């Protein structure tokens, strides 16, 4: 009954779904971009731009 | 049976085996040589050696004086 | 066909952009463009690669602008209808060395050099085929092969007889970063550059693939849970049958 | 579309011959217990497709208690196939219980439809 | 009554996808129909959003496809979804037709459903061929040439039919433009045939994997088969996302990135991967006219199927020999595809002829003989005399 | 609307099966039911049962056609080599 | 199929009108009937009746709007001429 009033109305249920999906899109985009850049360090173009200093 | 004028050879380039393009002034027979599978072509457009089953087709062309219409 | 008409099978070289997470080596793309411009671009067009795609990928903004302003393109004509030229800009395409097909076939003994915008995606084997093609010329053909004059041998080309010359020799170019520019180094660099030219979306394609595979795997497992949940009233359903009174 | 009179004629020709029966009745019941319709709790007359009007007639012909038993065997087969299990070995249909119970109703409907078609296409004895 | 039952529009939505009585024993093979519907919606939506950037001239087709893959935002997603989804569309359709052959869904009272299915199959092959010719690569041009010369095999009329198809004298600008118009058109005919297919299904309901009636224990469509189809929808999107994003050009042929050149013939002209059994059937016959007739007869022999299945039980579930020869047939169809992918060489000609004969023998000799033997074996196994 | 023909599926209430009597159902709510209690021991032993009863009908046709494809492909790459070129000459003509 | 709601049109047999009794029909076959016997005298007098009862409801709105359009168009081609250019100056500003 502690969480069921948080699930009782369907309005607050789908509001929770949309708020969490907004937060999930932002966080998941930032995290996958950071991991995909970290896994390929030394190969992306900002690395070569930092190395080629001329 | 292939030319109306023995002075001139006008033949189609659609080869009978695969449609390849023989090389002009090449081969061992004085005519043409298919580079795909060695269909040796004579000076009149016939298969001698190679997997080409038939001879080269002559298009329809008629004389009009100082030219020839092709079709 | 024999193995000669089919061509020898290019082996599995371990590229730095194979695998579902590795991206291109952009320094290798920069050096591949340098080897392209100083070796290939005498005889190969690159008609589908605009200048703006190199900005932020293999060169900076001013580098692409000062490489494009060395070339002349067709401007709109002046106030008397006379045709005039202009220096290049970022929106134009990389020009070929030959104005038409017949000049190409004239300058290359009849053979037409194919446009290299999609050549690593239009050959079976791909990267391995292009690398083995470049570094695969023997010093002399095997005994018993009569080459037509003006043609060259390497076993990776289908048929054995290619109309290209061996155009990768030791240290014919100098690299900007001081990398030792042997034949295999330059061939690896141009094959990476041509992989970029055929697939400029490759980096973003793999990261959006990572996002999509993660989200769809999570959705697939969640949907397995919800199917096992909403069918639980029907999987566990039981039936007993006592046969009815036969008088009715 | 086998027309049960025909399969009954072939089967009776096999059974009445001693050599053919001794040859292919072990093959027959080996085929039956490799078919595995027993293991779902079914009989073979529960398995004949019933979406043609002659078999629909032969199901109207059937007595009540056998109809309720057939309905229970169908529902337990659907439930067991739904759970992707098999019925336990005590609940399998045994060899003696696999009785051709619906075969005579089907055969009399076959003879009735055959006789109706023949009499619908007769000549006259001139 | 309820609003989903009393409204005119929502009554169809009700009686098709909400309260439709489905047999409660059907497994995941009764899900390929919903999967084909989803994949058809994928093909149509990507086709519209990719045909907003496509110019169908013969001098501007391949350049416009590369304009889609390079300049259009997310255009590589569109083209890769589109081509690989057409491959998955034929793979799910092959699995759906194999579900039809295995469980006996072709038998009475579902002959109309099977015939409308074969019509959908022919229209889908036509759509895929036209859209593959719209790329105008090397394989596109030469495949269009070979198929229309096969139409020139027709006696006394055929050359004028082919000059009508080409709109000229070879595969040229009017050919590619009319292939794009027809290729835009025929999927809506496929959608209409799908609606007719659903009607012919709905008048008797689905089958079940046992081959007995399902009128006793029906469960509704809603939430049960809705979430079961949602499971396979997410699996299908997962595998499609793999073959789009990580390995897009696997199923295609690499010669299709060479522009269309009428002068250079390729070393090996091969269609896209799923038309290869039919191409092998046609290539196995040493005649042009009999080859074309045999290629169309290889689809009409699916229409002659409900009249040869003389088994009195529905479906191959509880039959041994029919199940074995079914998998003989399936791996024979795969062997037809692999024969067709090869060259015209010894011994692939002889194996192509034997494989075509085993295809037609399964549809015409093996099924009635094995079904008759299985009927008599079921009878004498349990009847004692 | 017009009437239609006799179908073999009715609707909820008049579905068209045989009349049934004395057959009772028992089902429990899935909220009081634990889902996926039968994944472990199930995906091992039931999956091995479903494989054992059903694999050989798939494995014998795959074996036959894969062996026949492999023998044909081996004979191909034999007779287009140097060793079997005279055999290629006599079977291609 | 499912049942549907109450409509206001049934079908042949249960159409949904009121019950009717003692109302008899009489019709003759058109093979024994001469068609277009009623075109002459009909297309004159009945057409004049159908015009007389029904024209004025069309003719008064057409008259009003055509007169209003004609007066507006005449005032347009007045004030864009030389005679009404000062009036165009004072009504355009
Ligand atoms: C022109 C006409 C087109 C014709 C298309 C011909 C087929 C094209 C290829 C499509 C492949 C799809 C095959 C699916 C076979 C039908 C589905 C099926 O039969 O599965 C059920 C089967 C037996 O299950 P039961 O229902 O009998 O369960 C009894 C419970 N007591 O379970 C089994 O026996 C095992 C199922 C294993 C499926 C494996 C799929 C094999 C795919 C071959 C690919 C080959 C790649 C090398
Ligand atoms: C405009 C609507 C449109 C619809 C609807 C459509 N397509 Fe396509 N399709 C295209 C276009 C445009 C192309 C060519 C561009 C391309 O290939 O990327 C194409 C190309 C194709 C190709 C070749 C892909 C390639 O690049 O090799 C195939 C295969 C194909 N379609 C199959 C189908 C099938 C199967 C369906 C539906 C049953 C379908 N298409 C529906 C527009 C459509
Ligand atoms: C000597 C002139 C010449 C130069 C220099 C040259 N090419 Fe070529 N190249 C050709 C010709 C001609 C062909 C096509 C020959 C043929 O088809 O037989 C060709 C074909 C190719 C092919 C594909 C060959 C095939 O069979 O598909 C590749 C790849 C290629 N060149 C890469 C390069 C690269 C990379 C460079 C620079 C590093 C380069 N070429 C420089 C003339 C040249
Ligand atoms: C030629 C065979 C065939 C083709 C092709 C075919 N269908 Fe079916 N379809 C069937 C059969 C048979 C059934 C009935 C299944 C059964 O036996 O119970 C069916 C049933 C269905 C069903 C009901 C769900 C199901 O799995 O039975 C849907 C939905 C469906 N088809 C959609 C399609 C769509 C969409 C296409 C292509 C656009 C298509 N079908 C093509 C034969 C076919
Ligand atoms: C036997 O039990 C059943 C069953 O009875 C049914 C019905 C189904 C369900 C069947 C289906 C869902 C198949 C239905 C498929 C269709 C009706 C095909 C229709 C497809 C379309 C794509 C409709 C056409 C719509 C468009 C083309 C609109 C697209 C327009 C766009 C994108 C415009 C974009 C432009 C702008 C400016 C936004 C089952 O799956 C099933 O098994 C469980
Ligand atoms: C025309 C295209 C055909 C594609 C075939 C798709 C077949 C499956 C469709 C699934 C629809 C799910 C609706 C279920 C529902 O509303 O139940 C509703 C509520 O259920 C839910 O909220 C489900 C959670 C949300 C799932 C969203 C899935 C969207 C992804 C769809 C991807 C394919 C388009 C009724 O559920 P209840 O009766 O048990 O209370
Ligand atoms: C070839 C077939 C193609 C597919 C067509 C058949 C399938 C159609 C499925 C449509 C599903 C969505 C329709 C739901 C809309 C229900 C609203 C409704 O019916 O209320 C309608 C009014 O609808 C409208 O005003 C416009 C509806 C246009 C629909 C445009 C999509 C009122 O209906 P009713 O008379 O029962 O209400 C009485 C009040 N108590
Ligand atoms: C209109 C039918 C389209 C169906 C597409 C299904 C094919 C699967 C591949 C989808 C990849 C394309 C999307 C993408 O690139 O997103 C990528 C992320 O991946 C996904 O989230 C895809 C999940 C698919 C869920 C499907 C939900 C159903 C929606 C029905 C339509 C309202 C890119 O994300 P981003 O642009 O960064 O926001
Ligand atoms: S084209 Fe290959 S032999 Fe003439």
């Amino acid at each position: 009954s502690l969480y069921k009033t948080f699930f009782k109305r369907n309005a607050v249920f789908v509001g929770t779904i949309f708020a969490g999906a907004f937060v999930f899109q932002t966080v998941f985009d930032t995290a996958i971009t950071s991991w995909y850049e970290n896994h390929n360090k030394g190969k992306l173009w900002k690395d070569v731009k930092a190395r080629i200093a001329a | 049976d292939r030319v109306k004028d023995p002075q001139w050879l006008i033949m189609l380039g659609i080869c009978t085996h695969l449609g390849c393009v023989p090389i002009g002034e090449a081969g061992d027979f004085g005519g043409w040589f298919c580079p795909c599978h060695g269909s040796h072509y004579d000076i009149s457009g016939r298969i001698r050696k190679g997997p080409a089953p038939l001879n080269l087709e002559i298009p329809a062309y008629e004389f009009d004086g100082d030219k020839v219409i092709v079709g | 066909m024999t193995a000669a008409e089919h061509g020898l099978h290019a082996p599995a070289y371990a590229w730095s952009h194979n695998g579902p997470f590795e991206t291109f080596d952009h320094a290798s793309i920069r050096r591949g463009y340098q080897v392209y411009r100083e070796v290939c671009a005498a005889c190969h067009s690159l008609d589908r690669v605009a200048w703006r795609t190199l900005v932020g990928v293999s060169h900076t903004n001013e580098e692409v602008r000062n490489m494009a302003e060395e070339f002349e393109y067709d401007d709109e004509p002046d106030e008397q209808g006379n045709p005039k030229k202009r220096p290049g800009k970022l929106s134009d395409y990389i020009p070929g060395p030959y104005p038409n097909e017949q000049a190409a076939r004239a300058a290359n003994q009849g053979a037409l050099p194919p446009d290299l915008s999609l050549i690593v995606k239009a050959r079976h084997g791909g990267c391995d085929y292009i690398f083995s093609l470049l570094t695969g010329y023997p010093d002399e053909p095997p005994a018993g092969v009569a080459l037509p004059p003006g043609s060259n041998y390497n076993p990776y080309f289908p048929g054995g007889s290619i109309a290209m010359a061996r155009v990768l020799f030791d240290d014919m170019v100098e690299y900007e970063d001081g990398t030792p520019a042997t034949t295999s180094q330059m061939a690896k660099d141009v094959t990476t550059f041509l992989n970029w030219c055929a697939e400029p979306e490759h980096d973003e394609r793999k990261r959006l693939g990572l996002k999509t595979v993660i989200i769809l795997s999570s959705l697939y497992l969640l949907s397995i849970w919800v199917k096992k949940f909403k069918w639980a009233g029907i999987k566990t359903r039981k039936f007993v049958f006592n046969p009815p009174k036969p008088r009715k | 579309p086998q027309s049960f009179t025909s399969i009954a004629r072939i089967g009776d020709y096999i059974l009445k011959s001693p050599v053919l029966s001794k040859l292919c009745v072990p093959v027959a019941n080996q085929f039956i217990n490799l078919a595995g319709y027993k293991k779902l709790g079914l009989k073979f007359d529960d398995l004949i497709a019933e979406e043609n009007p002659i078999m629909q007639t032969a199901l109207r012909r059937l007595p009540e208690d056998e109809s309720y038993a057939r309905a229970y065997r169908i529902i337990r087969a659907h439930q067991t196939e739904l759970t992707h299990h098999l019925l336990p070995r005590n609940e399998w249909i045994k060899a003696q219980e696999d009785v051709p119970y619906l075969l005579p109703y089907i055969l009399e409907a076959e003879a009735a439809a055959k006789e109706k078609d023949e009499l619908d296409n007769i000549e006259v004895s001139k | 009554m309820a609003f989903r039952k009393s409204n005119v529009y929502l009554s169809l939505v009700n009686s098709y996808i909400i309260d439709s009585p489905q047999p409660s024993s059907i497994n995941y093979w009764w899900n390929m129909g919903s999967l084909l519907g989803l994949c058809l919606v994928i093909q149509i939506v990507t086709g519209i959003f990719m045909a907003m950037h496509y110019s169908s001239n013969i001098e501007l087709a391949f350049s416009s496809v590369e304009h889609i893959m390079r300049d259009v935002h997310n255009g590589y997603i569109l083209r890769y979804l589109h081509a690989n989804g057409a491959s998955f569309f034929f793979m799910v359709m092959f699995m759906h037709m194999a579900k039809g052959l295995y469980y006996g869904s072709y038998r009475s009272p579902r002959v109309t459903l099977w015939n409308v299915g074969v019509i959908i199959f022919i229209l889908t092959i036509a759509t895929a061929f036209l859209g593959y010719c719209c790329v105008y690569g090397q394989m596109s041009h030469w495949g269009a040439t070979v198929i229309t010369n096969l139409f020139s095999a027709i006696p006394f009329v055929g050359n004028d039919i082919v000059s009508w198809l080409w709109g000229g004298f070879s595969v040229s600008n009017p050919t590619i433009q009319r292939f794009f118009a027809l290729h835009y058109l025929v999927p809506f005919i496929i959608a209409a045939m799908v609606i007719m297919h659903l009607m012919a299904l709905h008048i008797h309901g689905s089958s079940n994997p046992l081959g007995i009636t399902g009128n006793l224990d029906r469960i509704p469509m809603h939430s049960y088969f809705i979430f079961k189809d949602l499971v396979t929808v997410f699996l299908f999107m997962l595998i499609l996302a793999l073959f789009v994003f990580y390995s897009p050009n696997t199923l295609g042929h690499p010669d299709n990135y060479i522009p269309g050149n009428p002068l250079v013939t390729p070393a090996s002209i091969v269609p896209e991967w799923y038309l290869l059994p039919f191409y092998a059937i046609l290539r196995s016959i040493p005649d042009k006219l009999l080859g074309v007739i045999t290629m169309f007869a290889a689809i009409l022999v699916l229409l002659v199927l409900p009249f040869t299945d003389r088994s009195v039980v529905r479906g191959n579930t509880f039959k041994v020999l029919s199940k074995f020869f079914f998998f003989i047939f399936v791996f024979n169809f795969v062997l037809l595809g692999q024969i067709g992918a090869c060259h015209v060489e010894v011994p692939y000609v002889l194996m192509g002829q034997i494989a075509t004969f085993i295809y037609f023998a399964y549809f015409l000799i093996i099924v009635p003989v094995i079904s008759t033997i299985e009927n008599v074996l079921f009878y004498i196994g349990r009847v004692n005399k | 609307g017009p009437p239609s023909g006799k179908t073999y599926m009715g609707w909820w209430g008049h579905m068209g099966g045989p009349k049934q009597k004395g057959i009772t159902s028992y089902a429990v709510s899935p909220y009081a039911q634990k889902p996926l209690q039968g994944i472990f021991h199930n995906a091992v032993f039931n999956s091995f049962r479903r494989f054992k009863s059903q694999f050989l009908y798939v494995l014998i046709p795959a074996g036959i056609y894969w062996y026949w494809w492999k023998n044909g492909n081996e004979y191909n790459e034999f007779l287009y080599s140097k060793a079997g070129r005279e055999e290629l000459e006599r079977v291609n003509v």
